[PDB]
């Protein structure tokens, strides 16, 4: 429907966006447990 | 030209910036700013125009006495005190000669005939790696032997640098020549504070790389040498406009947009000391290196030429490249106003 | 502050994700709620000024400019189409968005409590302007205009960052308080001549002064009506309040080095008095009435007296209100009449009825007519300049004299006495221009019944 | 055998009478017109000028001035009740005071 | 009174704000001209941890019996 | 009401969210609370605070 | 070079008269002797008697520039009598603009030379009174 | 920039062609060696401008 | 002061001339470039000798070697240019301007 | 359309090499826009 | 200026800089930060015709992201430049009562100033 | 005569046509090789006897 030779992208793949998500929350997971433990670090040590 | 050619050619780039960076022997200094020659002669002649050739010969000439000036003053600072660490000279021709070298290897204004024709008969990818890589790389070597040079070899090339790199730069209706004058106001900017405090220096160096970047990578989005091109980009698509606006006016250093973080903390921490008149001319050169930026706008996207057709067939095709880093170097290169206290991110 | 400059921000994505012709009324209707929420702001009191950080606080010279400021921008917002009513989406977005920008520096630049954050935003303030006229500026030589003012204002301004750091590297900080309390005579030396000279000739740049004043007239004759409301008005009278601010320090080098700019500027407001009056092209004589009244706003300032501060600041408010209403008046002459000229859009006496009141009182408040705000600053800055010397109220009179000539030589010109009966083009007014009129005067009336308000440090 | 041009005979003076008879200032869509004046003369004049002419009429005393009135009433009567001239001068003490000598 | 109740300030509020306000900077301003008086001074003598260019490290300076009796 | 047309509830949330972080600020830069010579009572009535 | 700038500034301006000149002459000779040998080795000027020709020119202009200079200095400070102004090199470097336009025989580019000479001229001489260390502390 | 990827991995690369007063091969001296080792030790943690003076 | 380092150094001096001013020809420029590392080699070399500085060594037969391929990339680059003309010139590069 | 544009001897003057010419540089002819030079 | 105890490795951020307090959650540079990322994310979606404000949420949500935690961590490294600074200058500022000297508080009973009068 | 014609030579033209002549000195330069490295050469020497740099 409506393209001829269908284009490359915008059919959405499913590798790469399930990549971009699952690095993105594993790096907030990990700036918030670093932050967590830099502040009871602090703490400890004042 | 194969994939693995270019990849291997890239990363002995690397490696010679990383062998100068790393060393503590003058040895792998001159050894890595000969390898960084010879791996940067062939990302120059990717084509096989008779341009390029000429000028990897121009390049090659300039490149290699610069390099052969280098071992005569390392030698002459064996024949005195004798070791070979990279710490103070002890000699003042030898620091005379060395300085010398290092201003002929990345550019000064009685040196600089190499740079605009060197850059005029290249491809973009090549005149980006060369003015990043090749204007990176000494100033780490000028950085480490900083405590030994006589002040007015530096200074004066700096304040000539600023002002040829300027007047020269008036007259080109070319785009690679205009941004190797640029390349050479910027190499004067970064020498003149050089004796005063180097992280000045070496952040000048950071930001004129990003700069450098996003200005060639808006080259590599549509193909164009000549500002009728530009204009013509100006009618194919309406984001590369105020893209070109934007980064040329952070060329120019205008204080809200992030070009200007480079050019008043230098005049801070050069007016800390009692120099105000170096500064004050110095600032009103960098007034004079922004009217090429400012008809370059003009011509792009502010005032609009007539285009030819045949713009209606190319608006079927969308401009499907891949860009390096276009939107974050942009974004990091022109809002980057209000983080000047990330100056101390690099003591 | 933060009160003020956050809903400026958010007033921005406003504009974009609003839909299509529904831009227009959010946009106007909320910098109309900005306006009054700014006119809550006065409150300052007596002793102290007000301070509303560490990086931001209000005298009462910046209150009445600021109040100025957020009520010019709702005013032009609306006095902005019909010459880019027929333009795209997205540039009339981008051009709103502009204007929205060019107010949140000029709240950055006059609550500026540093000098160094005063000049950063000041050329913050400097770098939109460009783009707006050289874009819209509907003539051939837009270019040229926009060029020497980026040029002039910059090589004027440069060395001033330099002084800046200076003063900042040997006197610690450079809070107004701090660069107060502290400050000490600095004796007649040569460097702190250099040094006076590079702040008071960036703003002599800024002003300008009869010497750098052929600045200005090309950045309104070629320029839209945006652009020459916001440039005339609150460009110059940022630049007095950035001279009113900085002439704190620098105190007895005036006396000694202070004699040839008040030359100049007392002379070429003579000059440039004389050359409004023989001109074509309508809008240009606005421009060279605002060199002039500005040329009489720096020997106020060059003069140290009260007195004279108090003139200062009233006649730049009452200026800046009633040369960007004239230039709105010129604006819709010009569409009207596809011409710029003077001599050819004659008659609009007999048509357009009620053009001819906006007409008159503009032009009376231009007159210095006896209550208004306008003669109340030329009159304390005549009284100051006549205890400077008292001969040189000759000058001031004579000022007087041409102004009053030249503005009503304007008026009956193009509204007075006969049409050339081939024009057969122009509309009846329409319900926009005389809003835009009565939201200019009506405010400079109820000013006009209360003046305590623009009157300022030394009130 | 040139013209160097190809664009459109250029303009058409758009009268904004002869469709909307009862037309507002700008252009011609009906409904948005009529809001636009009715916020401009509503959110305007009726809540921003009349507001703000009642704000700045009177709010407390701008300046320290009425203030200043009745503490120089109160000072007046006092330095005339008690035989000391009004206004002495040398506000600062000169018992508070060391010159350098000579 | 119901203006300056309902949106003002006091001038005790905004006094002691002024005050502490000042109180502030005038550390920054005596820090900022102390810094560069330290800096000027480490300069010139070189007694501060500041300008150390590195010289020799000696450790590899290793003495032991050469070859040659007279070194 | 607020999701019928969202963009007219912009600015207004937006001064109200800039008074409350002008609060937050002087409440942040509380010091010399009852340590000025001229405006310096003795705490009453009942808790702790005369400026807030 | 240093040596003779050095000569330059040893006499006391105050009147030791031409040595003045004699130093300004020298000062004019090398500086026009840079601006020759760049200009004939950027140009080469085809042939070797017309580059004898351009150096002599050259250096014939920026000596009389000069010794003109260094002469309307001397009688300004013997006239005036005050060694303190720099108005005298003032006058001094309009003297040199207006030769210089008598030279390459244009009047505007005379009476600019003359402005701007003049201004440069008075900006050294305050720099060397009051005292201005130009290029470098080059401590902090 | 002098990064120092030369001291953080424990590689002496550069150390031993460096200067004077190392191990040469086999263990000999060199014509000048006491004078740098004195030189050495005199000027070792010292901030290279006191050390010249 | 070691007299024969004074005839060396004014041999290096010759041949930095000798390689910066140079007519119609670019194998004679690369030629005197090749002379120029010569006198780089041998002044090194009888420093490291007289010196007794043994281990350090590295530095003639290392400095030859690296400037010798840079020789032969300049005879590549030298061929190439006579490739792209019928001789190998001064003049003829004269396009691609300043 | 009532707003100036350039026109095409606006944007003739940036042609050729340089953008100012004299009485020698005339002879700086533009560059061959593929950066090819015909053999 | 270089070391300050050059023993000195490549050290993005020492043990020492784990002393002084870490930069909090929503401070104001960080939240600039998201912000500059959110507008380089809708910026890249302007870029390529792919529509702005929309077909990028994972690529805006990355870029929000990868800002953040960079700048976080050179945050953390200007707070330990900052402390190291402060340090080095304090115990330079013990380290020699010499050249530091008490200044005699004159009051202004007695210090004599010139007047200069704007008539 | 004042404003216009006087001012306007004054300030902007002569600094325009400064910059324009310094401009078209500067970078009308044939392409040629000797000419470069012979500036290169009498650079060298005026830096080292003529106007020292190394003492
Ligand atoms: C500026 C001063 C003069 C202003 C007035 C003027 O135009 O005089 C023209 C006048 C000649 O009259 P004319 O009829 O206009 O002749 C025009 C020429 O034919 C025009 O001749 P031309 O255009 O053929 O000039 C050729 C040559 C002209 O030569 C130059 O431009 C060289 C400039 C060097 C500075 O240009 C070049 O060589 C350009 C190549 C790149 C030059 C820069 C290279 C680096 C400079 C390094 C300087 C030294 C550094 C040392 C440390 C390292 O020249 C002089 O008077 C020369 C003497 C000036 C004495 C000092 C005056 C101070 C004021
Ligand atoms: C060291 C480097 C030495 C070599 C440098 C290059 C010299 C060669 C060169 O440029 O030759 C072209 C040309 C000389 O060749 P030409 O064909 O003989 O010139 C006659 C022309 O008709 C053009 O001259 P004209 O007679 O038609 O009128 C020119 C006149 C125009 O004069 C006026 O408009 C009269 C009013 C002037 C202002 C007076 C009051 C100032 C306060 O003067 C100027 O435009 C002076 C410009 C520089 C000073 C600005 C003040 O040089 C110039 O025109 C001088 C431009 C400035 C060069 C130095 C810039 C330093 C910054
Ligand atoms: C400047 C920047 C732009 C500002 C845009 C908004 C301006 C609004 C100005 C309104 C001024 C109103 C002044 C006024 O009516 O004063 C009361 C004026 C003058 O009174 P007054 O202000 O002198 O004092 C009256 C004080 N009370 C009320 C306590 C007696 O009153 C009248 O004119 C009486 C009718
Ligand atoms: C116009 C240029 C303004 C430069 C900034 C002002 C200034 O300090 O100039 C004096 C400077 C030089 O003065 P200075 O700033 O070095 O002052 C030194 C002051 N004493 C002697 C007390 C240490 O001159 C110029 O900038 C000349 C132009
Ligand atoms: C002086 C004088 O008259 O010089 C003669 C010269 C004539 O010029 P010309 O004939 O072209 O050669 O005249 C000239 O070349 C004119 C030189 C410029 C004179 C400018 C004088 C001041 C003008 C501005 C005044 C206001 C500021
Ligand atoms: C006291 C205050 C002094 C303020 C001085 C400000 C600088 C002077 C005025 C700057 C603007 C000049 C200008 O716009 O000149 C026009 C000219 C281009 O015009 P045109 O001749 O048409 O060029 C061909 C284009 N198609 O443009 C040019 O020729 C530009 C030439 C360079 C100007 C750079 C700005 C001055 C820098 C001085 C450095 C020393």
């Amino acid at each position: 429907k409506f393209y001829i030779q269908e284009p490359p992208h915008g059919s959405p793949n499913w590798l790469k966006v399930g990549l971009t998500l699952g690095t993105s929350a594993f790096l907030w997971i990990y700036l918030i447990k670093q932050h967590n433990e830099d502040v009871l670090e602090y703490k400890r040590r004042n | 030209m194969n994939p693995i050619i270019l990849i291997i050619i890239l990363m002995t780039v690397m490696l010679g910036t990383i062998i100068v960076m790393i060393s503590t022997h003058w040895l792998l200094i001159w050894i890595g700013f000969e390898m960084n020659m010879l791996a940067i002669i062939p990302i120059m002649m990717k084509k096989h125009n008779p341009r390029a050739t000429e000028a990897s010969t121009k390049y090659f000439l300039t490149q290699s006495t610069a390099s052969m000036l280098l071992m005569m003053a390392i030698i002459i600072n064996l024949m005195f005190s004798g070791q070979w660490t990279v710490m103070k000279l002890f000699n003042p021709m030898a620091s005379m000669l060395m300085t010398m070298a290092l201003a002929m290897k990345l550019g000064m204004a009685p040196f600089h005939f190499w740079v605009p024709e060197v850059t005029q008969g290249i491809p973009l990818s090549s005149g980006l790696i060369l003015l990043t890589w090749q204007k990176l790389a000494p100033m780490s070597v000028l950085y480490q032997i900083l405590p030994s040079i006589n002040l007015d070899l530096i200074l004066t090339l700096s304040i000539l640098s600023i002002t040829i790199g300027g007047w020269g730069g008036l007259n080109q209706t070319q785009l690679r020549k205009i941004m190797a004058y640029s390349s050479i106001a910027h190499m004067g900017w970064m020498t003149a504070v050089l004796l005063y405090n180097p992280t000045m220096t070496l952040l000048n160096l950071i930001i004129y790389i990003i700069m450098t970047s996003t200005m060639f990578t808006l080259f590599m989005a549509n193909s164009t040498t000549t500002t009728l091109s530009l204009s013509h980009t100006w009618n194919k698509a309406p984001i590369m406009t105020i893209l070109v606006l934007i980064t040329l006016l952070s060329m120019g250093g205008l204080p809200p947009l992030s070009g200007f973080m480079p050019k008043w903390m230098i005049i801070q921490e050069m007016t800390k000391n009692d120099s105000i008149i170096l500064p004050t001319l110095m600032a009103i050169t960098a007034l004079l290196n922004l009217y090429f930026y400012m008809r370059l706008t003009y011509s792009t996207a502010l005032t609009m030429f007539p285009s030819t057709n045949n713009m209606k067939m190319k608006w079927q095709f969308p401009t499907t490249k891949r860009m390096t880093l276009l939107p974050t170097m942009t974004v990091l290169s022109t809002m980057l106003l209000p983080l000047t206290p990330i100056l101390s991110i690099l003591e | 502050m933060l009160k003020y400059i956050i809903p400026t921000m958010m007033l921005m994505p406003l504009t974009w994700l609003s839909k299509n012709s529904m831009i227009w009324i959010n946009t106007t209707l909320h910098s109309l709620l900005i306006s009054l929420t700014s006119l809550l702001l006065l409150n300052q009191f007596g002793d102290n000024s007000l301070n509303f950080s560490l990086t931001f606080f209000s005298d009462s010279l910046s209150t009445p400019l600021l109040i100025l400021t957020m009520w010019l921008l709702p005013l032009m917002l609306m006095a902005s189409q019909h010459h880019l009513s027929k333009e795209n989406l997205a540039r009339k977005k981008l051009f709103i968005s502009m204007l929205i920008l060019l107010q949140l520096f000029l709240i950055m630049t006059f609550t500026a409590t540093e000098l160094i954050f005063f000049y950063i935003m000041f050329e913050a303030t400097l770098v939109p302007t460009l783009i707006i006229i050289t874009r819209w500026g509907n003539q051939t030589e837009r270019l040229n205009a926009g060029l020497y003012f980026l040029f002039y204002t910059l090589a004027g301004s440069l060395p001033l960052l330099v002084a800046l750091i200076y003063i900042q590297n040997t006197m610690g900080s450079l809070n107004f308080l701090i660069l107060q309390y502290w400050v000490q005579p600095m004796p007649n030396s040569w460097s702190n001549t250099f040094m006076w000279l590079a702040c008071m000739m960036a703003f002599m740049v800024k002003m300008p002064l009869y010497g750098l004043h052929l600045w200005l007239p090309k950045a309104h004759v070629e320029a839209p009506i945006a652009g020459s409301m916001v440039l005339a008005a609150i460009l110059l009278k940022l630049g007095g309040y950035g001279m009113m601010r900085i002439t704190l320090l620098l105190n007895p080098i005036t006396d000694f080095m202070a004699y040839p700019f008040i030359m100049l500027s007392l002379w070429g407001m003579i000059m440039t008095s004389s050359i409004c009056l023989r001109q074509t092209d309508l809008k240009s004589l606005i421009a060279y009435s605002s060199v002039s009244h500005m040329a009489l706003v720096i020997v106020a300032i060059l003069i140290q007296t009260p007195w004279s501060y108090m003139g200062a600041t009233a006649l730049m408010i009452a200026h800046g209100l009633t040369s960007s209403m004239l230039f709105c008046l010129a604006n819709s002459n010009y569409e009207r009449v596809h011409s710029r000229t003077m001599i050819l859009a004659r008659g609009l006496q007999t048509l357009l009825p009620l053009m001819a009141a906006w007409w008159l009182l503009a032009s009376l408040t231009n007159l210095a007519l006896p209550p208004s705000i306008n003669l109340i600053g030329e009159l304390f800055v005549v009284m100051s300049t006549f205890s400077w010397s008292n001969i040189t109220i000759i000058l001031m009179g004579l000022n007087m004299v041409i102004t009053a000539l030249y503005s009503l030589y304007m008026l009956i010109t193009t509204q007075r006495g006969k049409h050339t009966h081939h024009i057969n083009n122009i509309l009846p007014s329409f319900t926009r221009e005389n809003a835009l009129m009565s939201l200019h005067m009506l405010p400079l009336l109820l000013l006009s019944l209360n003046p305590k308000i623009i009157l300022g440090p030394l009130y | 055998p040139t013209l160097r041009w190809q664009e459109d005979p250029e303009p058409e003076d758009e009268n904004l009478y002869e469709k909307n008879p009862d037309s507002h200032g700008y252009d011609k869509d009906p409904a948005v017109d009529v809001w636009n004046m009715r916020v401009v003369f509503f959110f305007g004049f009726s809540i921003v000028l009349v507001l703000g002419s009642t704000f700045v009429a009177y709010l407390p005393d701008y300046r320290m001035q009425e203030w200043a009135r009745r503490e120089a009433e109160r000072l007046v009567k006092y330095r005339e009740a008690h035989g000391l001239p009004l206004m002495e001068s040398n506000c600062f003490d000169p018992s508070k005071i060391q010159l350098p000598e000579d | 009174r119901w203006i300056a109740r309902t949106f003002f300030d006091a001038p005790e509020k905004n006094y002691e704000r002024t005050m502490a306000i000042l109180q502030i900077e005038s550390e920054k301003a005596e820090l900022r001209l102390k810094e560069l008086e330290v800096r000027r001074l480490m300069r010139a003598k070189g007694d501060g941890p500041w300008f150390q260019y590195p010289t020799i490290d000696k450790a590899l300076i290793d003495h032991s019996p050469k070859a040659t009796p007279d070194n | 009401v607020v999701r019928d047309h969202w963009i007219h509830v912009l600015v207004p949330v937006g001064f109200v969210f800039g008074y409350y972080l002008d609060r937050k600020n002087d409440e942040k830069l509380a010091a010399f609370r009852n340590k000025s010579l001229l405006y310096k009572r003795e705490l009453k009535p009942n808790e702790e605070v005369t400026w807030k | 070079a240093k040596t003779l700038l050095h000569q330059y500034w040893d006499i006391p301006e105050g009147t030791e008269c031409h040595r003045k000149t004699y130093a300004a002459t020298s000062i004019g000779g090398a500086s026009g002797l840079v601006v020759s040998a760049y200009s004939v080795a950027l140009k080469t000027p085809t042939s070797f008697l017309e580059g004898v020709a351009r150096t002599g020119r050259y250096t014939f202009t920026a000596a009389a520039i000069g010794a003109i200079f260094g002469l309307t200095s001397c009688i300004s400070a013997q006239v005036r009598e005050k060694p303190d102004d720099p108005l005298n090199y003032l006058i001094g470097g309009c003297a040199g603009g207006l030769t210089l336009g008598a030279r390459t025989r244009s009047y505007g580019i005379g009476a600019a030379a003359c402005a701007y000479m003049g201004l440069t001229a008075a900006l050294v001489k305050m720099g060397q009174l009051e005292g201005w260390k130009v290029f470098a502390e080059p401590k902090v | 920039p002098f990064f120092d990827v030369q001291k953080k991995l424990g590689v002496d690369l550069d150390h031993w062609m460096t200067i004077q007063s190392a191990e040469q091969p086999h263990r000999i001296p060199a014509r000048c060696h006491a004078f740098e080792k004195e030189w050495i030790e005199c000027a070792h943690g010292i901030g290279s401008i006191r050390a010249e003076k | 002061m070691s007299l024969v380092y004074m005839n060396i150094m004014m041999a290096f001096t010759v041949s930095l001339t000798g390689l910066l001013m140079y007519r119609s020809h670019l194998m004679s420029s690369l030629l005197c470039l090749e002379g120029m590392m010569l006198s780089l080699f041998i002044l090194a070399t009888l420093m490291i000798l007289n010196s007794h500085f043994t281990l350090a060594s590295m530095m003639p037969i290392i400095l030859l070697v690296f400037a010798a391929c840079e020789a032969a990339l300049g005879l590549s680059l030298l061929v190439m240019v006579s490739n792209t003309y019928g001789t190998d010139y001064v003049q003829n590069l004269n396009l691609l301007q300043c | 359309a009532r707003q100036w544009q350039p026109d095409v001897e606006w944007a003739e003057q940036y042609g050729g090499a340089v953008m100012y010419p004299t009485k020698e540089t005339a002879h700086w002819k533009p560059p061959p826009w593929n950066d090819v030079d015909p053999p | 200026m270089t070391g300050r105890q050059a023993r000195a490795p490549l050290q993005f951020l020492p043990d020492e800089a784990r002393s002084l307090p870490p930069p909090k959650l929503t401070d104001p540079r960080l939240a600039y930060i998201g912000f500059l990322g959110y507008c380089s994310g809708l910026i890249d979606n302007a870029i390529r015709r792919r529509p702005v404000l929309s077909a990028g949420l994972h690529r805006q949500f990355l870029y929000i992201t990868s800002f953040v935690f960079v700048g976080y961590y050179l945050l953390k490294r200007q707070d330990y430049m900052y402390a190291v600074r402060d340090h080095d200058m304090f115990s330079y500022i013990k380290s020699h009562p010499e050249d530091f000297p008490e200044k005699d508080k004159k009051t202004y009973r007695e210090v004599f100033e010139e007047f200069h009068p704007v008539r | 005569l004042l404003d216009l014609i006087w001012l306007e030579t004054i300030l902007p033209k002569t600094i325009s046509l400064a910059q324009m002549k310094m401009s078209t000195t500067i970078t009308s330069q044939k392409g040629l090789i000797k000419l470069y490295f012979l500036s290169f050469l009498i650079t060298i020497l005026i830096s080292t006897t003529l106007l020292n740099f190394h003492e």
